[PDB]
């Protein structure tokens, strides 16, 4: 996908407001909550028996920053994110066997925390840079997959 | 169960009318295609035809949660409209739906909670097979 100059620096400005530690938590336990069967994946994250559990889980927040960590690696390099993500892509599909359709999913919780977040300054505007970014994120993962 | 996502909606506010219109914006702009069903439509910002439609959109959503029992019959004539007449793709349902969806956790981030966001999910989801039946 392709990003304009102002596109680009749009979202690395909102980028800027976020409290990351909270964007991440929310967006992996609200994956976690909202689109139970990824739980399969996360086993060993201990309970996640509750909507209150999963979004209380230390270890759900801690891997959320890993995951907000690499959108921020994406951002840097918008031109190629195949590139990128393509140890990633590798540890999705060969070791981990995640459906490429769920990082579509993720993508898109993504963009409603950064809503929730954000209120008004998450303009419609904002938003349509956004989901630039992430589909371009979950097409570059889905990569070894095809 | 039927009362929860009720209550969910209206405290996200989904009885609104602008929320509908702010939907409807956030995906014409985020998504360029689900343009081509409304070349009626005068896309101008403040546009009169997305704020009216906004309203018809939130005041179906909001009629059909007090029918979560019995969604094919409330939805029977516009089920018809986008399944037979218009013949929408159902992409396009999940594009609103997600919208809709950024629209409320925008405006009422405190009653969109996580478990909120999963009901309101699956009622956009549920209303969205019945409009794409024949
Ligand atoms: C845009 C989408 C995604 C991104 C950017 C992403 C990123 C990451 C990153 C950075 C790691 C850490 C690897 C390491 O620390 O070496 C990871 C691990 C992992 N990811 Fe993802 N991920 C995405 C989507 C998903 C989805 C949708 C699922 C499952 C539904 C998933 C399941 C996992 C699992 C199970 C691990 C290993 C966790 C562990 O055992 O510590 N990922 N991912
Ligand atoms: C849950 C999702 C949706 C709901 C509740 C909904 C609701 C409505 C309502 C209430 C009307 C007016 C019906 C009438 O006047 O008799 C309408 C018309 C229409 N809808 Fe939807 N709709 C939804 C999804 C969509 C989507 C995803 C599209 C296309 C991207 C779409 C395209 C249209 C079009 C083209 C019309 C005709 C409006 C006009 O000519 O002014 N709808 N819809």
């Amino acid at each position: 996908v392709h990003l304009s100059g102002e596109e680009k620096a749009a979202v690395t400005a909102l980028w800027g407001k976020v409290n990351v530690d909270e964007v991440g938590g929310e967006t992996l336990g609200r994956l976690l909550v909202v689109y139970p069967w990824t739980q399969r994946f996360f086993e060993t994250f201990g309970d996640l028996s509750s909507a209150s559990a999963v979004m209380g889980n230390a270890k759900v927040k801690a891997h959320g920053k890993k995951v907000m960590n690499a959108f921020s690696e994406g951002l840097h390099h918008l031109d190629n994110l195949k590139g990128t993500f393509a140890k990633l892509s590798e540890l999705h599909c060969d070791k981990l066997h995640v459906d490429p359709e769920n990082f579509k999913l993720l993508g898109n919780v993504l963009v409603v925390v950064l809503s929730h977040h954000l209120g008004g300054e998450f303009t419609p505007q904002a938003q349509a840079a956004w989901q630039k970014v992430v589909s371009g994120v979950a097409n570059a993962l889905a990569h070894k997959y095809h | 169960d039927k009362a929860n996502v009720k209550a969910a909606w209206g405290k996200v506010g989904g009885h609104a009318g602008e929320y509908g219109a702010e939907a409807l914006d956030r995906m014409f702009l985020s998504f360029p295609t689900t343009k081509t069903y409304f070349p009626h439509f005068d896309m101008s910002h403040g546009s009169a035809q997305v704020k009216a439609h906004g309203k018809k959109v939130a005041d179906a959503l909001t009629q059909a949660v007090d029918h979560l029992d019995d969604l094919p019959g409330a939805l029977s004539a516009l089920s018809d409209l986008h399944a037979h007449k218009l013949r929408v793709d159902p992409v396009n349902f999940k594009l609103l739906a997600h919208c809709l969806l950024v629209t409320l956790a925008n405006h009422h981030p405190n009653e969109f909670t996580p478990a909120v966001h999963a009901s309101l999910d699956k009622f956009l989801a549920s209303v969205s097979t019945v409009l794409t039946s024949k």
